[PDB]
């Protein structure tokens, strides 16, 4: 069981899988009605529920308050 | 699946069962909007949903949270009741 | 026979003022190196402590049983005596593991005494071989207001005695009240002690502690944020949460109020 973040423009799908690249294209199809990594064209160690692997940036968090710095 | 929309325009698509982790969302419940919660916070919220559901029935690992997002994340959790 | 020891033991501040004006010495010791100041602290006699310090009593003398005025004050429970010695530079951690003020104060549930030792720079996590941490003793002795105080101050919820954690010690006890508290501050429910056992395994079969250790699956995201934020502050700095731009409801949540 492996947990992905499939990202593109300003949309993001969160989903899990076991299993080939081919069949994941089908899941997307399931969600965003289109038909069939890093700068290219995914493990229990590498992609966990709390830390999905990624398949537009997010906002930049504000400055740490002074009383919370070390 | 359901769509959760953040303050700064991002769209997150997560499995309905997982989002129900939030009392607030469970109550409101195809598409939801959060004018106050920015993407960098709402993505973490969704990960917490995955994490919560997956480990909710059995050894559990640390859920990492950078201090810089913690306050806004606490507010989100408070509003979302999760 | 010492008149000065004798007055100090029973809190006789008049006899004491008297002896001092007749020329009796204030730094006078038994063969065991007990002074009047040691005796007065032991009984919590604030007047006599004041009198002895004001005439130059030594505040860090160490008895043959490794006791200090500060330690004895912690035995008696007089917050005022403890404060006053600390003001006068009583050393916070004495050399002996047999007479640690903060441990003695914590084991007897003298919260205010504990609070002051920490305030003046004592090591809240000091871990002694045969005892464990102050948090650990407070737990063994069911001192609820100590435990709550130590944790609020930022003591390490998981440092106990050897491999035996505070949550372990609390489970032997069956203290439902104290278990809930350790967990609110993030005690690890999965740690295993020297005998191989997790804390849920130490708990009588008939206790709701089992359902409790099991039902608590991951904590809420709110609880997780609280751990994380508190972790950014040092010992007794958590009050600074007051300065954050944050709803009052949440400042109080972060501060466990
Ligand atoms: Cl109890």
């Amino acid at each position: 069981d492996v947990f992905l973040m499939i990202r593109r423009h300003k949309t993001t799908i969160f989903t899990d899988a076991k299993s080939t690249v081919f069949e994941l294209k089908r899941i997307v199809e399931g969600i965003l009605k289109r038909p069939p990594k890093d700068d290219q064209l995914f493990t229990s160690q590498t992609a966990r529920p709390q830390a999905p692997a990624t398949v537009e940036p997010f906002s930049s968090p504000p400055e740490l308050p002074d009383v919370m710095k070390p | 699946y359901v769509k959760l929309i953040s303050s700064d325009g991002h769209e997150f698509i997560v499995k309905r069962e997982h989002a129900l982790t939030s009392g607030t969302i469970k109550a409101m419940l195809n598409e939801v909007n959060f004018r106050e919660i920015p993407s960098h916070v709402l993505s973490k919220v969704c990960m917490y949903f995955t994490y919560k559901v997956r480990y909710t029935n059995s050894e559990i690992p640390e859920f990492p949270i950078a201090p810089e997002i913690a306050l806004e994340l606490l507010m989100a959790a408070n509003f979302l009741d999760c | 026979w010492s008149p000065m020891h004798e007055a100090a033991i029973h809190g006789h501040q008049l006899s004491l003022r008297n002896l001092i004006s007749q020329g009796w010495a204030v730094n006078i010791i038994t063969a065991d190196h007990v002074s009047p100041l040691h005796e007065a602290c032991l009984g919590g006699h604030l007047s006599c402590v004041k009198i002895l310090l004001k005439h130059g009593a030594q505040v860090n003398g160490v008895t043959a049983d490794w006791h200090t005025p500060l330690f004895n004050a912690c035995v008696s429970g007089s917050w005022d005596c403890v404060n006053l010695l600390l003001q006068h530079g009583a050393s916070v951690q004495p050399e002996s593991d047999l007479a640690s003020p903060i441990h003695e104060a914590a084991r007897r549930g003298h919260v205010e005494c504990v609070n002051s030792l920490i305030a003046y720079g004592g090591n809240i996590d000091h871990k002694i071989s045969h005892l464990g941490t102050p948090l650990y003793l407070a737990c063994e002795n069911q001192q609820r207001a100590c435990v709550k105080k130590l944790l609020e101050s930022g003591a390490d919820v998981n440092q106990g005695k050897g491999q035996d954690s505070p949550l372990h010690a609390v489970a032997r006890t069956a203290s439902e009240e104290l278990a809930c508290l350790l967990m609110d501050f993030g005690a690890d429910t999965q740690a295993k002690n020297a005998e191989g056992k997790r804390p849920v395994e130490l708990v009588p079969p008939e206790s709701p502690l089992a359902q409790l250790f099991l039902e608590r699956g991951p904590p809420s995201l709110m609880q997780l944020c609280r751990l994380r934020i508190r972790k950014c502050f040092g010992i007794q700095q958590h009050h600074k949460i007051t300065k954050l731009v944050l709803p009052e409801d949440l400042k109080q949540f972060l501060l466990h109020l």
